[PDB]
């Protein structure tokens, strides 16, 4: 809607930032609003939706098994590690790492999930194979956060993201089953409060990963609606931005509260 | 006001889960799900998420006790000063002052304290993340840091992100 349009070219003035946005439906594909689409802005934490899509792909290939245990060591940990750092002695099983790593964005998680996968190339190969020949993923947590100007590493365009979260959602690409517990981390979202979750009805569904990266990075992919289903995906990034994270925040709730009012 | 690292440095272990929520403000913490039987409380935004305290405790009781704490951007150092070049004269077998001393007294926070044998000190486990002069954040990632690792009290392992 050009109201939405109109808050986030507002946005953009008022962060002194690029900011990139699309709006899918969801089940034809049909791009009903977007600005700077064809842009490239850095995925940061987003990216892990791919991770655990990927894994889920190994899951359903009888690659991988969700309850198998992952026993890492203090060697395996970075900076950010709120589920990964509590459970040195026992470890995780892939089940739990996904979930960590959609659910509260643990980068230890990512890292771990990345190793299972055999890292960002791979997945950047999973992405080209199911058509996306735009994403890519070149490093690990939390390097691929820097976000450095005209930097092409670790990052997506807008229109590409949505697509390949469409894709991953509601395409063949993945069982039922795994379409199913893909989308049950991104609605068990714990960290995406301030943004999109802050304008959101009652009795709306959502189902979002967000990202924070260096150089005022920020993000988030959602698929939402109302009536308790997803008809929408929605894709928000900026980086450049010397405003606070608050005012960052802000900016994308508003975005959203636009999004959501013109539906 | 939310969880901050002078509430961290005033929780100890031994504590209870109801002094732990006193100093904390029980508004800002949780349990369950992801986190357990322990006690998780929020900070300031930073990252993707909030600055935070996790303290683990020894069981599911009402009357259990901390074991374990870890903060993520609640504290700061003081004087951070290490470089790759002390980095690099860090060695798997020095005491935390060996380590203190090769890296600088205020270039370190602890990341992680946890007493597997509580309340015997047997088998305690330390995690400091330590900072180059620009390398701590309060809100965006670390730009030059080490994570040093020690069981019983000594040096372990080492690891290091764009130190100079």
């Amino acid at each position: 809607h050009p109201e939405t349009l109109v808050k986030v070219k507002d946005a953009e003035d008022q962060l002194g930032a690029r900011v990139g946005y699309i709006e899918l439906d969801l089940n034809s594909g049909k791009i009903l609003e977007s600005f700077r689409p064809e842009e490239r802005f850095p995925m940061m934490s987003t990216f892990k939706v791919l991770l655990c899509g990927a894994v889920l792909s190994r899951v359903d290939a009888g690659q991988e098994q969700l309850g198998r245990r992952i026993h890492y060591s203090q060697n395996d940990l970075v900076e950010y590690s709120p589920v990964t750092e509590k459970h040195l002695t026992d470890g995780m099983t892939v089940r739990e790492l996904c979930s960590a790593a959609i659910t509260m964005s643990d980068n230890t998680a990512a890292n771990l999930l990345l190793t299972t996968i055999g890292g960002p190339k791979e997945l950047t190969a999973f992405l080209h194979n199911m058509g996306d020949h735009v994403t890519r993923l070149d490093r690990w947590e939390p390097e691929l956060n820097e976000a450095i100007p005209n930097d092409e590493r670790d990052t997506t365009m807008p229109a590409a993201m949505a697509t390949t979260l469409r894709k991953l959602l509601t395409g063949e690409l993945l069982t039922l089953a795994s379409r199913q517990q893909l989308i049950d981390w991104m609605e068990a979202d714990k960290v995406a409060g301030p943004l999109l979750r802050s304008a959101l009805p009652a009795g709306w569904f959502i189902a979002d990963k967000s990202g924070a990266g260096e150089r005022g990075s920020r993000g988030i992919i959602a698929a939402l609606g109302p009536d308790g289903k997803p008809s929408r995906i929605v894709v928000i990034y900026t980086t450049g931005s010397q405003a606070t994270m608050d005012e960052r925040n802000r900016q994308i709730a508003e975005i959203g509260a636009s999004l959501i009012k013109h539906w | 006001g939310v969880m901050t690292g002078a509430k961290f440095t005033q929780i100890q272990f031994g504590m209870t889960r109801q002094q732990v929520l006193d100093i904390a403000g029980a508004e800002n913490c949780e349990t369950g799900g992801s986190f357990g039987d322990s006690i998780h409380c929020r900070g300031h935004a930073a990252g993707d998420y909030y600055a935070y305290a996790t303290f683990g405790f020894t069981s599911a009781a009402a009357d259990a006790k901390v074991d374990s704490k870890s903060q993520w951007k609640l504290l700061a150092p003081s004087a951070p000063t290490l470089t790759l070049a002390k980095f690099n004269q860090v060695t798997v077998g020095m005491t935390r002052a060996q380590v203190l001393a090769t890296v600088g007294q205020g270039s370190c926070t602890t990341w992680s304290e946890y007493y597997p044998a509580y309340p015997s000190t047997a088998g305690v486990t330390l995690s400091l993340s330590c900072f180059d002069v620009d390398g701590y954040s309060s809100t965006g990632f670390y730009r030059g840091s080490a994570h040093l690792w020690f069981t019983d009290g000594v040096l372990q392992g080492k690891r290091q992100w764009d130190l100079v």
